[PDB]
């Protein structure tokens, strides 16, 4: 549903942040949520589409898709 | 520390069973193996990062990290490592011998995220096992973690909110994975507050039990923060139980 921008993305570690398009909260990104077995990295300031779950730990991204 | 023999009931109690301790997006491979070897090593052992990494943590003398050989035989109770990934796999290896192993594990298919894909028992023809940790487990049951500190209940105080909370003044540090602290309660409904990020640290004055999870209340930049640092399974009393944690505690 939501578009957002890679704010950063450690790829040793696997995980990230995504900034939302609407200006709300940073959403934790993991790589086991990057749609597509090739990818499981993704890159600062790369655009992507995802949808957000809110989780124990917070706003988390799911199904994320690079545009 | 526990025996080989609760290691087995252990691994054969969670087959079906979906492991998220950690907390993080599902049922995850290296969730299931830190479950395991925070249980079998009666909590002194809190495995971190990827499952690659879990050949470069501290066992502090109660496993020994081997190499895979043509030689070697798995036992029950090893945990077998795959290095050769960008972030590696994990297991909990139940027999083997020189040809295969079987193992329950999380996320071999890759449904861990969204949920479907529990953990499972498989056979594996060494397809990747780089490592296997071997437990040094003791001759008898051990019933130490279910009896510590950290799993009695002890004394709380609840507000109008339902909320458990007490008095504690400690710091915390943060584990492999960021958290976010949230603004005035420790709820999950409150959407104010600030990613808490991996290795920050902070002192706190307040534990809390409040929506299947532990928290802990602090002070930063004049705004009072709560964050959740291990699940909670909800009950009280001699019920009360608590997860492994999300970071490290220390005094100061």
């Amino acid at each position: 549903k939501i578009k957002g921008q890679v704010k950063w993305f450690n790829e040793s570690k696997g995980f990230g942040f995504i900034t939302p398009a609407d200006g709300s909260k940073d959403v934790f990104v993991h790589f086991s949520a990057i749609q597509g077995n090739g990818f499981k990295t993704l890159a600062e300031g790369q655009n992507v589409e995802f949808e957000i779950q809110d989780g124990q730990k917070g706003p988390a991204a799911v199904n994320v898709t690079a545009i | 520390m526990k025996s080989q023999q609760q290691a087995k009931e252990w691994i054969y109690k969670h087959e079906g069973t979906g492991v998220d301790f950690d907390g993080a997006y599902g049922f995850q491979c290296m969730d299931l193996a830190v479950a395991y070897v925070y249980y079998i090593t009666d909590g002194k052992v809190r495995m971190w990062g990827n499952a690659k990494d879990a050949i470069n943590n501290d066992f502090k003398g109660l496993a020994t990290v081997y190499e895979n050989t043509p030689s070697f035989k798995p036992q029950l109770g090893d945990v077998a490592v795959y290095t050769n990934s960008q972030y590696g796999h994990i297991q909990c290896v139940i027999s083997g011998n020189l040809d295969y192993y079987t193992c329950l594990e999380q996320n071999w298919l890759g449904g861990g995220f969204d949920g479907w894909e529990k953990a499972t028992i498989r056979t594996h023809y060494y397809d990747g096992v780089t490592h296997f940790i071997r437990p040094k487990f003791s001759a008898s049951n051990s019933n130490v973690l279910e009896t510590s500190k950290v799993n009695t209940f002890g004394n709380w105080k609840q507000n109008q909110y339902g909320t458990y909370y007490r008095n504690e003044n400690a710091t915390f540090t943060c584990g492999f994975l960021p958290i976010f602290a949230r603004v005035g309660s420790p709820k999950l409904s409150e959407p104010n507050g600030y990613w808490f990020q991996p290795n920050g640290y902070t002192p706190y004055d307040e534990v809390c039990l409040s929506d299947g999870l532990v928290w802990i209340g602090y002070n930063w930049q004049g705004t009072r923060y709560y964050l959740p640092v291990r699940q909670w399974n909800g009950k009280t009393g001699n019920s009360y139980s608590i997860g492994l944690p999300w970071g490290v505690f220390s005094h100061h």
